[PDB]
């Protein structure tokens, strides 16, 4: 299973995973592609925000999926 | 000749050559309704060359749903004709005109044309020419609760930015003779597969630094791959890369040609099967109207439903569009039809106004083609909505009644709202709330907050505010406006200029806040975000946030006891220096700034606070002899700033500047590279001064100069400032002082009991008495990134400069300073109406009451990318406490004002757990480890009086409560979290 | 914050760190004083250095300041008492405790880091000369951090 990351900036990170994966290895797969510590990073799959503990399965996260990581600004 | 006072933040997005290229562009927009004005508005704001608007239909009633430049005094005047004025008012570089008759012929004199409003065959014959002729053509549309969006640029658009992000540098280790290039340690290059670099200061291989740009081949987060570098050489080492950033070649289609075959974005991927759907509806509602005169579907009239599905069905059979329409989806657009809402309103201007500055600078990537967008979660489920209650009453909330109904609008009028903030966002949801009849009901209410006043660069963005506001009150001005725009407002609107904080509870305290309805947040800093919520969280409100940064933009909502508060998810910090990088080692301009702005603050600010001090306090310096770190400085300082370097003219101020060149320019780097020569190596036989350190070397003063010359005059006009003493600008009596200076000589030291007292005690009396001297002060210089002439950014950006002229830096000018030493934050116009227009469509779902947690909506986007992304709100965590189901956010524990001992037995007895630690605020009452005897003194009394007397402060008469932090452990050991306590004092 | 804090707190009453001793100041649970003992093996033998520590209000997402209130003649250590230790500054992680922070404190003491300085005399010193840097070391901890 290969999935994408597109980044609020526009980045694009490819991961290599299973669908048994849980939540906290891809987050630090993306930590390990990117710095951002797990616990600082926003995942959305199809409107849902991945939560820690869960797995890809529980999302019916495929191959080819497309996942969003955004962050909160404070300006205003 | 931008103005930067004005477009200060809007430079810091766009920059100086798309602002340019904007303001020889000229913007027709065709229909002047709430849409078409929030468009004009946005577009006016960011400062195109004109605007230009055709709209002569007469005035009607509803329009006033969404069109607040619109008065119920203007019905029957032709909108356009009404509007132009006050748009005129908006921007005074950017002219706005009306034109009562529209040619094809006469659109060749617009860079860009706007369509709303409008049916679908004129449109077609607008694209049929302007798409021959390359011209930029936007169409967008509104209906209820749905929204639609089409551009095209033509088919040779040249994207010269197509992320808006800076080029991405970097600090180079060693490159191959493959090319494998690698990065310093533990650093990332952030590159992607396909970019171009360029390297320069490449030591071994001459031939990368020509500056030709080669393509790029990621291996890993910290090396990447430039191809074959054979020939120029075996091994490089050391140096920097930056980022080429291409144009890009877009191709558009005709609206003609798209209508057949359309390339869709998704705002949300959650329902990707629904664009296809509303591409279908859209159309059948351009052949409704033109099959009834123009007349839309009645809302929720199910013959019009019906005549609107088969018309749906007819197109969909003659696109040969493959897709099974959904009925009921279909349905709701037809009965939405008539719908007229200021948040989509607000939304899809923000949105379409982008894309037309998009279109005007070739700059960030734009939309291809079609964006469908739909709110349809908003709908009130708690109301009845049928034909009979949202049939039009003949007043202004007719758009919006067409979709809500009359019970839904009595609901919104009996509103009492809390606006934290008053800023661009708050100036957004101000208007929003006066379109939408929000407060208006006789158990309605408006109270906005804001301490700071309006400047000059705030008008830019904050469209409430104009120049003869500036110095004034933001939330008195906010106030009068919006009661201005909806005259109902008037009298239910309080206008407060405190700060939300800890120190404003007097004012916003228990009383204030049990009679909202709901919290906004239009803040600027993540402190006043935390504490907003707290409150908010202990008085169980609902809490809208928004923020914004650039193109970039994000909404959330907090909703009592169903999803986590704002508190509850972490965000990246910022980034600091280490001292030692700063103080010694820099290597980037910002060290260099930073540097800076230190170095302002320790010549300006900090002696001439001590002197102060010293004048005023009678025992300052035993205090300032056992309290401060280093009082030697502090005794240096104010013997030099009150006798030894006191100045009686500005020629010894100008004396004073180039001494200060010499100690903080010349000398200094003399002394660091004898502690450190240029030959040293480090205990592991490598070169000292490689990678990341550079060598410095001293400067020589040359007064023709420009830099050194800049730092001399504003070093030496703020000395003056600070001793209050006439500063002059004319380079001659600088060039006439400065010729007879002979330098002191200067030799680096190499080094080589308490008597030392005495010398400080020397020091300390051979000051004069402060009874000598009553009246006298020196006025410090407090930082003002926004004012011109004070030197603050005159000298920030001589001394960075120099500095990095030590160590050979590239330097910056003023504007790059301001942005880095000011701290100051992007912003837009546009980025605030989509953020307005989200939290807006978010609070009528916090109106109607919805309890499931899947119809809330969190919302990020960013215009630069045309990127727009939403997500469900995180449910509040759980916890089992003495086998109860206890949440872990919006539980509390309620007890009277009983005393410790008590505390502790109910804990005990009721709850069944062992309390081991119980805090208030930033104090510990109570903790398991504490000696007996101060246990016995503190256990019998009330928590009020404890709290009272380990904090030395009385409780004020407003307090009514007082939040307590437990710590409690179970019967076997083991720790169990349990909720806060509320002791009702 | 207070949550962690007074964690952070118990866990030191528990196990004893006999090397260090860090409590509140008074009452005040965002404010300690903390105890390092000069390691045997180290110029700073035989010598009790006081730090204070403030936390933040944003504790543990935001790094807690710590100073020397003694003075130390130190490489990475300048008069006002600043410490170059990375995990201060921007390595900061709400993973790691105060007893951590002190442990990379006393290790720090046991061997400086010219290499990298903060105060360019003291590290020339330590790498031209280190009979002097031994012998100024004790000087300053037997004239300061005694008594
Ligand atoms: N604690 C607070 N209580 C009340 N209002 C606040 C608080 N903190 C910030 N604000 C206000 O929130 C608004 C923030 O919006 P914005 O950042 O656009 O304005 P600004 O800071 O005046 O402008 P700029 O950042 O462009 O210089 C400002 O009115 C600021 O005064
Ligand atoms: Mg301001
Ligand atoms: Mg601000």
């Amino acid at each position: 299973m290969q999935i994408f990351v597109k980044t609020l900036t526009g980045k694009t990170i490819t991961l290599e995973v299973e669908s048994s994966d849980t939540i906290d290895n891809v987050k630090s797969k993306i930590q390990d592609k990117e710095g951002i510590p797990p616990d600082q990073q926003r995942l959305i799959f199809a409107g849902k925000q991945l939560e820690d503990g869960r797995t890809l399965s529980d999302y019916n996260i495929q191959k080819e999926s497309t996942l969003h990581l955004v962050l909160r600004l404070r300006g205003g | 000749t931008i103005d930067e006072g004005l477009y200060s933040r809007q430079l810091y997005v766009l920059g100086h050559e798309a602002m340019k290229q904007m303001s020889q562009s000229n913007v027709l927009i065709i229909g002047c309704k709430g849409l078409g004005v929030e468009i004009a508005k946005n577009v006016c704001l960011a400062g195109v060359k004109s605007v230009t608007l055709y709209d002569p239909q007469p005035t009607r009633i509803e329009d006033l749903s969404s069109q607040y430049f619109l008065t119920e005094d203007d019905i029957g005047v032709p909108r356009a004709k009404v509007t132009v004025s006050k748009l005129a008012e908006l921007n005074q570089y950017v002219p706005v005109s009306v034109v009562d008759e529209l040619s094809t012929e006469y659109l060749k004199n617009f860079k860009c044309v706007v369509v709303t409003e409008t049916s679908l065959t004129k449109q077609l014959e607008i694209n049929d020419f302007t798409h021959k002729n390359h011209i930029a053509y936007i169409a967008a549309d509104s209906r209820g609760l749905f929204g639609s969006i089409f551009c095209d640029f033509g088919e040779n658009f040249i994207c010269t930015d197509t992320d808006g992000n800076e080029p991405l540098t970097g600090m180079i280790a060693s490159i191959t003779d493959d090319g494998v290039v690698t990065m310093l340690e533990e650093t990332r290059h952030g590159l992607e597969n396909g970019d171009f670099v360029k390297f320069t200061e490449v030591k071994g291989m001459p031939g990368l630094n020509d500056g030709t740009p080669r393509k790029v081949e990621v291996k890993g987060p910290y090396t990447f791959s430039i191809g074959s570098v054979k020939d120029l050489g075996s091994a490089g080492y050391n140096g920097v890369f930056t980022q080429v950033k291409v144009p890009t070649k877009i191709s558009f289609k005709s609206l003609r040609e798209s209508l057949k075959d359309p390339e869709y974005v998704y705002p949300d991927f959650g329902k990707m099967m629904r664009p296809p759907q509303y591409h279908i509806a859209f159309q059948a509602l351009s052949a409704f109207a033109d099959a009834h005169e123009g007349s839309l579907p009645r809302p929720r009239n199910d013959i019009d439903a019906a005549e609107f599905f088969e018309f749906c069905k007819k197109i969909a059979s003659t696109l040969q569009f493959d897709v099974e329409l959904d009925e009921k989806l279909i349905k709701e657009i037809s009965y939405q039809a008539r719908g007229d809402l200021v948040a989509m309103s607000a939304f899809l201007g923000g949105a379409v106004a982008q894309e037309v500055l998009k279109a005007t600078t070739s700059k960030f990537y734009p939309l291809k083609q079609y964006f469908y967008f739909d709110s349809l979660e908003s709908l009130p489920s708690s109301v009845t909505i049928s034909e009979e209650t949202c049939k039009p009453r003949g007043c202004r909330y007719d758009g919006q009644i067409a979709v809500f109904g009359s019970e839904f609008q009595e609901k919104i009028a009996s509103l009492s709202t809390f606006l934290v903030g008053a800023g661009a966002i708050g100036c957004e949801m101000l208007k929003n709330w006066a379109m939408m009849g929000v407060a208006t009901g006789e158990s309605g209410h408006i109270s906005v907050t804001d301490m700071d006043s309006i400047e000059k660069s705030n008008l830019n963005r904050q469209f409430l505010f104009r120049p003869r506001d500036v110095g004034k009150l933001k939330s008195e001005c906010a106030s009068t406006a919006v009661s201005i725009m909806n005259p109902s407002l008037t009298g239910k609107i309080t206008s407060y200029q405190e700060r939300v904080g800890p120190e404003s509870e007097g004012i916003f305290g228990d009383e204030f806040f049990e009679k909202l309805s709901l919290v906004t947040n239009a803040l600027d800093n993540v402190e006043a975000r935390m504490y907003v919520d707290r409150r908010c969280v202990f008085f169980e409100k609902p809490l809208l946030e928004s923020g914004t940064l650039g193109t970039k933009g994000n909404t959330q909502v907090v909703v009592p006891h169903l999803t986590e508060s704002y508190g509850s998810s972490q965000d990246p910090p910022e980034k600091s220096f280490p001292i030692c990088t700063l103080k010694n080692f820099p290597n980037r301009i910002e060290h260099t700034i930073a540097w800076a702005r230190d170095l302002f603050e320790g010549l300006f600010k900090q002696p001439i606070d001590n002197v102060n001090m010293y004048l005023s306090s009678p025992n300052f310096l035993e205090t300032s002899l056992k309290t401060s770190s280093n009082p030697r400085e502090v005794l240096e300082n104010i013997r030099d700033y009150l006798v030894t370097e006191k100045p009686l003219s500005f020629e010894e101020c100008i004396m004073w500047a180039r001494l200060q060149f010499d100690k903080f320019f010349n000398n200094n780097i003399q002394q660091l590279l004898f502690n450190f020569p240029k030959d040293s190596v480090t205990s592991t036989g490598q070169p000292f001064w490689s990678g990341p350190k550079r060598a410095p070397t001293p400067l020589s003063f040359d007064i023709h100069n420009r830099e050194h010359f800049d730092f001399i005059v504003a070093a030496a006009s703020l000395y003056a400032f600070n001793y209050g003493l006439k500063s002059e600008t004319d380079p001659a009596i600088y060039e006439r002082v400065l010729a007879g200076y002979n330098p002191p000589p200067f030799a680096p030291k190499s080094g080589i009991a308490n008597k030392d007292k005495q010398e400080l005690k020397s020091i300390a009396d051979s000051l004069p008495p402060p009874s000598s001297l009553v009246g006298f002060r020196l006025t410090p210089a407090e930082f003002e990134k926004d004012d011109d002439s004070n030197h603050h950014i005159d000298f920030i950006t001589a001394a960075s400069n120099l500095r990095a002229m030590n160590y050979d830096i590239t330097p910056a000018d003023r504007f790059k300073t301001k942005f880095v030493a000011g701290k100051i934050v992007p912003a837009m116009c546009t980025s605030t109406a989509v953020v307005s227009g989200l939290v807006c469509l978010e609070l009528v779902k916090l109106v109607d009451g919805k309890k499931k947690i899947e119809e809330y909506k969190n919302g990020f986007f960013n215009l630069a990318i045309g990127l727009f992304t939403f997500s469900d709100p995180i449910a509040s965590p759980k916890m089992k406490v003495n086998g109860k189901e206890i949440d872990k956010i919006w539980d509390r524990y309620n007890l009277p004002d009983c005393t410790l001992q008590e505390l502790i037995d109910y804990f005990q007895k009721e709850e069944g757990l062992e309390v081991t630690m119980l805090s208030s605020g930033v104090s510990l009452l109570y903790a398991n480890f504490q000696p007996p005897k101060k246990l016995a003194e503190r256990l019998p009394l009330k928590i009020s009086e404890l709290v009272e007397q380990i904090t030395k402060k009385k409780l004020e008469p407003f307090r009514k409560h007082l939040v307590l932090e437990i710590c409690c452990d179970d019967a076997n050991g083991e720790d169990v979290e349990v909720p806060f306590i509320c002791i009702k004092l | 914050a207070l949550k962690r804090i007074n964690r952070e707190l118990a866990d030191l009453g528990k196990d004893p760190p006999s090397s260090s001793s860090a409590g509140p100041v008074g009452d005040d649970l965002f404010h300690w004083q903390a105890t390092i003992m000069g390691p045997a093996d180290s110029p700073y033998a035989g010598g009790v250095f006081f730090l204070s520590i403030h936390f933040p209000t944003d504790y543990p997402f935001k790094p807690p300041k710590v100073n020397f209130t003694t003075r130390i003649y130190h490489p990475n250590i300048n008069s006002n008492g600043s410490i170059c230790l990375d995990i201060l500054r921007d390595q900061w992680s709400p993973a790691l405790t105060i007893s951590k922070v002190l442990l990379s404190i006393s290790s720090l003491l046991t061997d400086p880091n010219p290499d990298d300085p903060l105060v360019p005399e003291i590290a020339h010193v330590y790498k031209t000369d280190r009979s002097r840097y031994e012998l100024s070391a004790r000087e300053w901890t037997r004239k300061y951090a005694i008594g």
